[PDB]
């Protein structure tokens, strides 16, 4: 997701 | 009398050669220490980082060397460390508010200093300061  | 001490946070991530059964890309590590030759347990009580959500007991506490957490993950995200002080006065602790960052095409390697400045310590206070690479200015 990348960055949460 | 003021007495100023160093603190190094940081942390490195890198890209898993396989993600994990969950999905997991990365591995990382955060931690807090002081610089080199300087043993900040003297005067640090512990450290609480406060993961997200999703990993369990995110509540990490670090009551002894070396103050850190490693895990693994698919996500940066912001992260408030806090540093407790063996100081029986205010200030007892501090609070930074960190960035765990993840390079999706390789490794982090990190590093961001902070100084710290205690205002007429006690006295076993600030030999705890002093023991741990503190200044007097």
């Amino acid at each position: 997701a990348a960055r949460k | 009398c003021t007495v100023q001490v160093r603190l190094e946070l940081g942390h490195r991530a890198q890209l898993r050669k396989k993600p994990t059964t969950e999905g997991f890309t990365h591995d990382w590590m955060v931690f807090v220490r002081g610089p080199e030759q300087c043993d900040i347990q003297h005067f640090v009580e512990k450290v609480v980082f406060w993961l997200h959500d999703s990993f369990p007991k995110p509540r990490r506490v670090c009551k002894e060397p070396p103050y850190k957490v490693e895990e693994s993950g698919y996500a940066g995200f912001i992260m408030p460390i806090e540093v407790h002080f063996k100081n029986k006065e205010e200030p007892r602790k501090v609070c930074f508010t960190y960035d765990l960052f993840l390079n999706l095409e390789g490794k982090v390697n990190h590093l961001r200093c902070e100084k710290l400045t205690f205002n007429n310590p006690t006295t076993e206070f600030r030999y705890k300061l002093l023991r741990a690479g503190g200044v007097m200015v």
